[PDB]
């Protein structure tokens, strides 16, 4: 709860990559795509809809961690 | 010029000399007897601490019948530092 | 029959994310430890229950869901004195080939401890008369791979009388 | 050319091309034109899912001769590779199971890298959206000439194609042309108007 | 792959029977083609062990009866192994307690066998 | 030969800077990729003859 | 000292177990370390570390010292761990110089490390009860007499006892009792007027508390060195000279220490008076013997004075050097032959010598003497001085002369003997574990007979033991037994060479 | 290979690696410099820390602790060359968690 | 270090590899345990 409430660009890139890799592996679609054959476009649509089932586990250097949901974080 | 060898040397090269036969007599016989007796009698002594058996399966009625009971020697704590008391 | 605490890493592919995790984990654990023998433990039967299930990580590689699951599973391992009831699925001159009912054919009792009336003349003769009881004696384990089974154990047959069958 | 500098710090890769560049104002700043000849060579491995099944079927039916298509098909169960140049492509297209790896040709919308050999700052290599054109040169918007420090006087340009969805997403997000309009040195914008546009 | 405890808690055949029935009903309610084709040994071992337990007198049992039997046998100073074997075998005859039961010496007393029979028959 | 159908009609054809073996019937490859020496290492290595590597 | 560590590990695993041998090897390899870091590095439970340390300090194998902040540091003695292999020789020499009572006394002292006089006499009585028969019983008087006779002869010594804590700063006790030793009561025995009779093990308040004894390995080493030099001079000149030197060494045992270049001055008159009366030798014959021993090219004895008639002294260091030379030439002769032994003795007599000079003085044709020289140099028995003509040290313009360094040769020979005994112990354990199934079969078929030996002994159980499948395998059992016996005999025989080499190494050490 | 006539590909020099590091694209750099250039699969034994083949450790003469591992081929060549120089890199494996 | 991450072929700690991701799967931490009857 002490880190930045906004969602950085590296987190966005990693989440989109993981979601595209999952969708390419026949993952269930949560946004009901309409003729989108590119998995990265599907990941972009899911990020825009704020329904990505991925929780960012931020690790502090001392050892402490914290979980942040996609809907909880602020996207740009 | 040394010739080429098609086979590596054996793992146990032979030597024309052999070990001298062992000394015999009542002395060496008593040596063997005493060494065997010590090897036998030293294992059951309390000094020979075996590894504590673990992952005990269950407790049975005949445990007290098969319980390994042996006298335990008490080390002199006056000569031993205090950091070894269980 | 005894419980064993097993901590295993389970990889669930992303195309099974629609399924419940607590069910897919159990299914994968049952598929991974079916009709197998854990070394120095015994033949595991199936998953009994799941005690602890921590967070589900996703690695930057395969991308599947990896979970470290703590669970308890049932295995078959007598305590060197348990009495079992097996059926005679064969017999050899050096020892009878008795197999536990539909469980495993690994029990080979040596014919060298009962009263001196033991002889198998290859005609499926169990024991020269004066649902078979079995007394396990010692377990034994070994490896399989040695180049680029493992649980048989001995059986005791004391003077149990056997009023129902000789 | 030792192990440390020539084989560990920097090493050669495949799925890359090197071509002469030429200006094209009719393309967006985040888009780049790729010749059909290089597009038919550089392939991307896509996995068959419930969404792009028909598109991959059509690509397989086209074959390695027509530009929109594939060159090899990898099955899910077995790790065998099938060349689409021989055999009835309709059979393999109708026998496309989920999870199969198909090496499709470079088509529009694919995120592709674009780099010059002398790399001074990070903006010398950027990720763009690939587009195909019948010509034989790498065409892009001239507003990106300032980061690349190109002058269209015969200088060769490199182009790398990632083979992983994670790498493609990282290239589109971090190395996106629209997301790197300013240099991290002093914040001054580099992708802007140039000669024949200012006048 | 690591093992924590091979003999953490001993269980009788009734718990194994219940677990087998639960796994069988879960598999028949959630049957999958590829999951079955991946490892067919699961269904085989489950069915065979269930049939073996059904051949035994392990039927007609409940956890309350097992708890009552345990509380009744705890008063006869018997160990866990003997009561476990008695529960797994369910001896309806006295000869199986006087002869088949190990360590019968000094434990029969010619009077507790009737109580053991009355408890195992209930 | 073909691993599935057994056809032995495997042909060597030059791909886009790639050498591989493929059957003309099912279009399945059996062996792809070839390892060739680089001229950078060729000028470094010294040739040895069997007139000298035998004594 | 990898071979030494391996031998100590094998001996500890054979004698005390596994959880303690690991702590012992850790102490030997890492030196003195506190208990906490020992438990941390070993990775075992703390109670097992405490038990290992206590069972090690019981046999006087390890020691503990105090340092800054009152921390206790435990250090192992690799030499003490190596010396425990020589226990059968100690028991044999104490059974030869004394009766079997002293034999059992030293046996119990070695098997227990630290014990009291009452405890050891009780154990000796209990062990000797089953030895004798006819209903009679023994007392503690003769056992105490044998104990005090061992004490005055310095074979047994009182363990270092903690001083009186009441007089030494009565209050907060330190973590370690700080055991000290006093030379006054080192061999003194307090009076124990209590007596008793040992029980026959039917299986149906301490006046000497705080006083613990242990076998003095220094006395045994000195006695073995004396026996070795006596056997040497007997094989050299005669048995009469051996008896003379045995008498002089017996006289010098008390007046000299364990480490000295020479003994105390002894005159011929007192040696003649202390000589046993079994020899009808006159004073003139003794003087002739002494003056011919003084002219020996070995220089075992020396005049070193003329007062008091015939004054003479013995050379301990020179005698040990001669014994080491004899051992080295013997092992060279047995490993490479008589001609190579001749070459070795030639290159040992002359300080420096050249190849052509070697061939001339040894009378050996070419292509063989140089081969023997190379074979002896490849085994670290000789060294080349390599006197250079130029500081470049080019081989073409420098000389090469062979020279035998007895110190390094003895050290490498001791290392070879250590590794040899380790390999013998490993082979014995391998042969034991590979036949453990036949061993258990024999044990069970012999315990069927061991049971019901007297009570319920029916004859029907005597014709079926040999009927088992172990009967054709009895030859393998006999071979295993004779192999174990031969391995143990070889180890005990190499132990004497190890003792000789260790004595020769230690005698030239000054510890300065 | 290096030359164009030898069907050689492009080279990701030091400056390209520097730019990819500055962008923070870990997965892109991993795919470029490892997966698409010199990817290989070796076998490492967790006991001795050496390299094995076909899931077998010739050193320990066992195959229980042997596990497969992805690696750039240049790194394996470097390890082999260092082992030839009596400089043994002992690889201590661990779980990905 | 990033150098050995590139050499050994593992994702570098800097960049996107600093944090970790968790999949939001439908589950129940510490599921109900089957009770023991004999013990
Ligand atoms: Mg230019
Ligand atoms: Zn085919
Ligand atoms: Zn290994």
């Amino acid at each position: 709860r002490i880190t930045t409430p906004y969602m950085t660009k590296y987190e966005r890139a990693r989440v989109l990559g993981t979601r595209a890799l999952q969708i390419a592996m026949c993952a269930p679609v949560m946004v009901e795509l309409e003729g989108e054959t590119d998995p990265l476009l599907i990941a972009m649509k899911e990020l825009k809809a704020r329904k990505i089932p991925i929780i960012i586990r931020r690790y502090l250097p001392d050892g402490s961690y914290e979980d942040w949901g996609v809907d909880e974080l602020i996207i740009t | 010029l040394p010739d080429v060898v098609l086979k590596p040397p054996p793992l146990f090269p032979d030597t024309d000399y052999k070990p001298v036969p062992l000394k015999t007599g009542e002395g060496e016989e008593y040596m063997l007897a005493l060494k065997q007796e010590l090897r036998e009698t030293m294992k059951r002594m309390p000094y020979f601490i075996e590894t504590p058996e673990e992952r005990q399966d269950i407790e049975r009625y005949s445990k007290r019948y098969m319980k390994v009971y042996k006298e335990e020697w008490i080390p002199d704590w006056r000569r031993l530092p205090r950091e070894m008391m269980p | 029959f005894v419980l064993v605490e097993m901590v295993d890493t389970v990889r669930i592919p992303p195309w099974q994310f629609e399924r419940k995790l607590n069910d897919s984990i159990a299914e994968e654990l049952n598929k991974k430890l079916a009709n197998k023998v854990v070394y120095n433990v015994g033949l595991c039967i199936c998953l009994f229950d799941i005690t602890k299930l921590e967070d589900a990580y996703v690695f930057p590689g395969d991308g599947a869901s990896h979970t470290k699951v703590h669970f308890r599973c049932v295995v078959f391992h007598p305590f060197l004195d348990e009495i079992l009831i097996g059926k005679i699925k064969g017999c050899s001159p050096e020892g009878v080939h008795v197999s536990l009912g539909f469980f495993d054919d690994i029990l080979i009792p040596p014919e060298s401890l009962q009263q001196p009336a033991k002889f198998d003349e290859a005609e499926q003769v169990w024991v020269w008369e004066y649902g078979e009881e079995i007394r396990f004696r010692v377990v034994d384990e070994s490896f399989v791979d040695t180049s680029p089974y493992t649980l048989v154990g001995s059986i005791s047959e004391p003077g149990l009388g056997l009023l129902s069958w000789w | 050319q030792g192990r440390f500098r020539g084989n560990l710090s920097g090493k050669r890769v495949d799925f890359s091309g090197r071509t002469v560049i030429s200006p094209d104002p009719n393309l967006r700043i985040d888009e780049v034109a790729v010749p059909v000849h290089v597009a038919k060579i550089l392939t991307f491995p896509e996995k068959v899912n419930k969404a792009n099944i028909n598109f991959l079927r059509k690509l397989v039916q086209n074959g390695p001769e027509v530009h929109p298509g594939a060159n090899f098909i990898q099955q899910r169960h077995t790790q065998m590779k099938r060349f689409l140049k021989y055999g009835n492509r309709e059979k393999m297209a109708q026998e496309l199971k989920y999870g199969d790896i198909v090496e499709r040709h470079l088509i529009d919308g694919d995120v592709v890298l674009f780099n010059r050999q002398p790399s001074l700052h990070k903006l010398s290599i950027m990720a763009h959206l690939a587009r195909v054109k019948p010509h034989r040169t790498f065409r892009f918007n001239e507003c990106v000439c300032t980061p690349y420090n190109a002058d269209f006087d015969g200088d060769e340009m490199n182009l790398h194609l990632p083979q992983t969805e994670e790498a493609k997403a990282e290239a589109l997000v971090l190395m996106g042309t629209k997301a790197n309009l300013v240099t991290p040195r002093n914040g001054e914008p580099l992708i802007a108007a140039i000669q024949d546009f200012l006048t | 792959m690591e093992v924590k405890d091979a003999n953490s808690a001993l269980l009788s055949n009734y718990e194994v029977f219940q677990l087998l029935t639960d796994l069988k009903e879960q598999r028949k309610e959630s049957g999958k083609n590829k999951h079955s084709s991946g490892q067919q040994n699961l269904n085989t071992i489950t069915y065979e062990t269930l049939k073996y337990i059904s051949k035994t007198p392990c039927r007609h049992q409940s956890p309350e009866i097992v708890r009552e039997f345990l509380t009744a046998l705890k008063s006869h100073k018997l160990t866990k192994a003997e009561k476990l074997q008695l529960l797994n075998h369910r001896p309806v005859t006295a000869v199986e307690i006087q002869l088949m039961v190990e360590e019968s010496e000094e434990r029969l007393t010619e009077e507790q066998i009737e109580a053991l029979l009355h408890t195992v028959t209930s | 030969r073909c691993p599935d159908c057994g056809s032995t009609e495997l042909v060597e054809d030059s791909h886009y800077s790639q050498s591989q073996l493929v059957c003309s019937d099912c279009g399945c490859v059996v062996t792809e990729g070839v390892l060739t020496t680089t001229f950078s290492d060729e000028g470094n290595l010294r040739e040895v003859t069997y007139s000298r590597s035998t004594g | 000292t990898q071979a030494e560590i391996k031998l100590c590990s094998l001996l500890l695993q054979e004698h005390f177990g596994e959880i303690v041998e690991k702590i012992g090897v850790h102490l030997i390899r890492t030196g003195s370390q506190p208990l906490r870091v020992i438990a941390h590095d070993t990775g075992t439970s703390l109670d097992q570390v405490k038990k290992a340390l206590c069972v090690l300090v019981q046999h006087n194998l390890v020691s503990y010292q105090v340092h800054k902040r009152g921390v206790v540091e435990y250090e192992a003695q690799c030499s003490r761990v190596l010396r425990m292999l020589r226990y059968p020789r100690y028991i044999y020499t104490t059974k030869t110089l004394y009766s079997d009572t002293g034999e059992l006394i030293v046996e119990e002292l070695l098997l227990n490390g630290k014990l009291t006089m009452s405890a050891v006499v009780k154990k000796v009585a209990d062990r000797l009860t089953e030895t004798m028969e006819d209903g009679k019983t023994m007392d503690y008087a003769e056992v105490s007499n044998t104990f005090v006779r061992l004490a005055d002869t310095h074979f047994v010594q009182r363990c270092p006892s903690v001083p009186t804590t009441e007089n030494s700063d009565p209050g907060p006790p330190p973590p370690a009792p700080t055991l000290v030793i006093n030379e006054k009561d080192m061999y003194l025995v307090p009076k124990l007027s209590l007596i008793g009779k040992g029980k026959r093990r039917r299986s149906s308040p301490i006046p000497d508390d705080g006083i613990y004894w242990q076998a003095n390995l220094d006395r045994f080493h000195q006695h073995f060195r004396d026996q070795a030099i006596v056997s040497a001079v007997a094989n050299r000149m005669d048995q009469t000279s051996s008896e003379i030197v045995r008498t002089m060494l017996r006289m010098s045992e008390i007046t000299t220490s364990s480490s000295a270049p020479f003994t105390q001055p002894l005159s011929s008159n007192e040696i003649f008076r202390s000589l046993p009366v079994g020899y009808n030798i006159s004073k003139q014959v003794l003087d002739q013997y002494l003056t011919l021993l003084a002219d020996d090219p070995l220089e075992f004895v020396g005049k070193s004075g003329d007062s008091g008639g015939g004054m003479y002294v013995i050379n301990l260091h020179k005698a040990l050097a001669s014994l080491a030379t004899a051992t080295l030439e013997s092992v060279v002769q047995e490993r490479f032959g008589s001609r190579c032994a001749r070459i070795f003795r030639l290159v040992l007599q002359k300080k420096h010598i050249e190849q052509k000079q070697v061939e001339d003085f040894a009378m050996i044709p070419a292509k063989e003497a140089k081969d023997m020289l190379y074979k002896m140099l490849s085994e670290n028995f000789m060294s080349l001085q390599e006197i250079p003509k130029t500081p470049d040290h080019a081989p073409s313009r420098t000389f090469y002369l062979y020279t035998v360094n007895i110190l390094s040769a003895a050290r490498m020979l001791l290392h070879r003997c250590y590794k040899s005994i380790a390999n013998l112990i490993e082979r014995r354990q391998f042969e034991t574990k590979e036949n453990k199934r036949l061993l258990e079969k024999s044990q069970r078929v012999e315990a069927i007979i061991a049971s019901m030996q007297a009570t319920g002994a029916e004859e029907a159980q005597l014709q079926e033991i040999e009927e088992m499948i172990t009967a054709p395998e009895r030859q393998q059992l006999e071979t295993l037994k004779r192999n174990v016996n031969k391995l143990d005999a070889s180890e005990i025989q190499v132990d004497e060479t190890i003792f000789l080499l260790e004595s020769y190494i230690e005698c030239t050490m000054k510890r300065q | 290979t290096e030359g164009r006539s030898r069907d050689g590909g492009l080279r990701l020099g030091e400056m390209e690696r520097d730019c990819l590091i500055g962008y923070g694209a870990s997965m892109l750099l991993l795919e470029r410099l490892m997966i698409s250039s010199d990817a290989f699969e070796v076998d490492v034994c967790g006991q001795c820390g050496l390299l094995g083949y076909s899931g077998w450790c010739h050193y320990c003469k066992s195959s229980c602790h042997v596990s497969s591992l992805r690696i750039p081929y240049a790194c394996k060549l470097l390890f082999q060359e260092l082992q030839s120089m009596n400089i043994i890199p002992r690889l201590k494996l661990s779980k990905y968690n | 270090g990033v150098s050995e991450c590139i050499i050994m072929g593992i994702p570098m700690n800097i960049g996107t590899g600093l944090f970790k991701l968790l999949h939001k799967a439908d589950r129940d931490p510490n599921p109900p345990k089957r009770p023991l009857i004999f013990d």
